[PDB]
């Protein structure tokens, strides 16, 4: 019963934090401990938290997934999700680039800039396959930072 | 509070619809039709018809209808059932209708499979919306979105209009079940 | 602490009594609603803030956008912070 | 200058026509003459009776139900 | 709901003392006024039980309602009872009978008995006091005849110049099957019986 309380109270926190960005937490996917938030106002992507840690698992089925680790990943609240959205739409855009490579493999091209915070672990300026976190770099020098990512690609 | 109702010939669609549902679940609507005929003919008709039904309401009031042909009288008992049980009124079937109203967005969807004891009858969707304006500027809008999720080929008693009105409508819809 | 206009609107059960017998019943498990017409924008409408602490068995926000239902007062505070932020961004939109 | 913003107010009246899609326009037009002489989707969600408002040059409140052309004094044209 | 009735005659000569006594040893008094009505079944041939208790008894609290009104006959709250016969050869221990407290709410009230084909029958007004005792409760009777049929204007007519006050202890078992609850109930009534036997003579009576 106490286990149920620990399970439920966290939901009581998050639902209050669910007001901004209608994380309806639709249960039409699964009731497994990992939890299933939805999104609005719109296959359907499914933002989630469990470890606790940043995580994304679009699914229907079960599609592409990836995790990140910004901030302590403990307390909220709404402001943190406001941080989430900025990187999150960018991640959706990256899902789109992956839709492109799925049918060159792959373009070194990235942003396509969008709002806002640079604190994202997603992170930014993703290249072919693996993301290349270096949006801060100058566009001419971005090719060089991408070359450094290529140096990482050797291993 | 513009009510809407639809009958169908396509059983167990809503069971497939609930997983397909993308939005909020709430209280599970259910109510109870019952057949009633006097044990002896002398209660023929009119003032004392062999007809009677008690309509249990799981919403709130739990106020049974007490209709002897167009004679509405709300009553919480239930105990009236036992009172009637003496020396009167034969039973045969209730064919009660379970089902499971949900909040959605601008309007409240409602669902109620007619799970007859006699196997099955037919799905009866219900709908409500805040049609505060003229209903005919709203009802077609309601009918725009039976396409989402899509619905096809049906009996369609969907009168214009808080949920209490449904009780008054139940016998009116009970007529559709007379056949 | 940040100096912002608001309108507290009390309505206690014991505001009305004609004897101690009524004042006796003034104290009860009944909900005690309290309106909070906080004043922020000099142009945009005040954000109504219902407050209904039941005795047993609480901070219902309502703004220009949509209604909300909290518990902790701090969530109400940050909820105001979304407005002092995003509305300011709306001021920056033009 | 102000006539353009008032034209935007006429666009708001057009939004009231969109509500009709969801007489008074004439009186609203005369009010437009009176004025010329001198987020919202969430409001629809509140309708989902409603209230709304539009900034510049004055914070007119786009109340709707019919409609109520609330404005700010605190005059509110019918 | 199996009620456990008791009965006790009170001569009016000594009635006030009983009141002063009970008020000092029981909960309440709570004021009691009510207007019974009986609407008669009329069907032939048998098997109609057509028993004297089988005649239905609608009930209605009327005290709080003002005397001047004449449209109380439907606007007032109403209820319906059966009260079956007490179980046979039941002595020493209190008699026990089934009872069913029906209620209803609509502008159509009395009319329904005609809808059942039932028609007007005997009626009488009750007045007195009730006394709480946890679950168990004791009500005292006065069966005043109304000044007119369905009229609520005093004086109401006594059956006689010296009407006995009809004391009536009772409690309401939730269900007959529970001999445990039956035990607790018989116990409570036993304690009440002991409690007020000192100045009254209750006894079981067949019904």
């Amino acid at each position: 019963i106490l286990n149920r309380l620990y399970f439920f109270c966290i939901q009581t926190q998050l639902l209050e934090v669910a007001q901004c960005a209608e994380l309806h937490a639709v249960q039409g996917y699964y009731s497994f401990p990992y939890l299933t938030f939805s999104k609005g106002k719109w296959w359907v992507l499914a933002y989630n938290v469990e470890s606790n840690s940043w995580s994304v698992r679009l699914l229907n089925a079960a599609g592409q997934t990836l995790y990140t680790q910004d901030v302590h990943t403990t307390k909220g609240t709404l402001s943190i999700e406001s941080f989430s959205r900025l990187s999150y739409l960018l991640e959706v855009q990256i899902l789109l680039f992956n839709v492109q490579t799925a049918c060159a493999a792959p373009e070194m091209h990235l942003i396509k800039m969008n709002k806002t915070a640079d604190l994202t672990a997603i992170l930014k300026r993703i290249l072919a396959i693996s993301r290349k976190k270096x949006x801060x770099x100058x566009x001419x020098x971005x090719x060089x930072x991408x070359x450094x990512x290529x140096x990482x690609x050797x291993x | 509070p513009v009510h809407g109702v639809i009958y169908y010939s396509s059983p167990s669609m809503a069971t497939f619809l609930s997983p397909a549902q993308d939005n909020l679940v709430r209280t599970y609507f259910a109510q109870h039709l019952k057949k009633w005929v006097v044990q002896y003919k002398l209660y023929r008709n009119a003032v004392t018809p062999k007809t009677l039904e008690f309509l249990k309401q799981n919403i709130n009031p739990s106020m049974l209808a007490c209709v002897d042909e167009a004679t509405m009288i709300d009553a919480e008992p239930e105990l009236e059932d036992i009172i009637v049980r003496t020396k009167l009124w034969n039973f045969r079937q209730s064919f009660t209708i379970e089902g499971s109203i949900y909040e959605v967005g601008s309007f409240k969807v409602a669902i109620a499979n007619v799970l007859q004891k006699s196997v099955w009858k037919g799905i009866l969707f219900h709908v409500t919306y805040d049609g505060t304006e003229s209903v005919d500027l709203a009802r077609p809008i309601i009918q725009e979105f039976f396409l989402k999720c899509f619905l096809q080929n049906n009996k369609s008693v969907t009168p214009v209009y808080l949920d209490s009105k449904l009780l008054l409508q139940l016998f009116k819809q009970r007529i559709d079940t007379v056949s | 602490q940040r100096d912002i206009s608001f309108k507290f609107m009390p309505n206690y059960p014991w505001e009305k009594a004609k004897d101690f017998l009524e004042l006796e019943n003034s104290l009860s498990i009944n909900r005690l609603s309290i309106s909070w017409r906080i004043m922020v924008s000099n142009f945009e409408p005040a954000i109504f803030i219902q407050h209904t602490p039941t005795l047993h068995g609480v901070w219902r926000c309502k703004d220009q956008y949509s209604s909300n239902q909290f518990s902790s007062l701090k969530n109400v505070c940050q909820y105001i912070e979304h407005h002092i932020n995003s509305l300011s961004r709306r001021s920056k939109k033009t | 200058m102000s006539l353009e913003e008032q034209r935007t107010r006429d666009e708001l009246k057009h939004k009231l026509l969109d509500l009709n899609q969801l007489t008074i326009c004439p009186s609203l037009l005369k009010l437009l003459h009176p004025e010329t002489g001198t987020v919202n989707s969430f409001y629809t969600h509140l309708k989902s009776s409603n209230d709304t408002e539009n900034n510049e040059t004055k914070s007119i409140n786009g109340k709707s139900a019919k409609e109520p052309h609330h404005s700010e004094h605190d005059n509110d044209n019918f | 709901m199996q009620e456990l009735y008791l009965l006790g005659v009170v001569p009016s000569r000594r009635f006030e003392a009983v009141v002063n006594s009970l008020s000092k040893t029981l909960d309440g008094p709570k004021t009691i006024l009510e207007f019974w009505v009986v609407y008669r079944p009329k069907d032939v041939p048998p098997n109609l039980p057509r028993q004297p208790d089988s005649w239905l008894r609608l009930c209605s609290n009327i005290e709080s309602h003002d005397e001047t009104d004449t449209e109380w006959s439907k606007n007032t709250q109403w209820s319906m009872y059966l009260e079956g016969n007490s179980e046979p050869k039941r002595e020493d221990k209190c008699g026990i009978r089934p009872v069913n407290r029906a209620k209803l709410t609509n502008g159509s009230v009395t009319e329904f008995v005609e809808k059942m084909g039932y028609e007007f029958s005997h009626e009488y007004i009750i007045q007195g006091l009730e006394y709480f005792f946890f679950d168990t409760t004791v009500r005292i009777y006065q069966t005043l005849i109304p000044s007119q049929q369905r009229s609520i204007k005093p004086p109401f007519h006594p059956m006689n110049e010296e009407q006995p006050w009809i004391l009536h202890v009772y409690t309401h078992v939730a269900d007959a099957s529970n001999q445990v609850a039956m035990a607790k109930a018989e116990a409570n009534l036993t304690k009440v019986k002991t409690l007020l036997s000192a100045f009254c003579d209750l006894k079981n009576v067949r019904l």
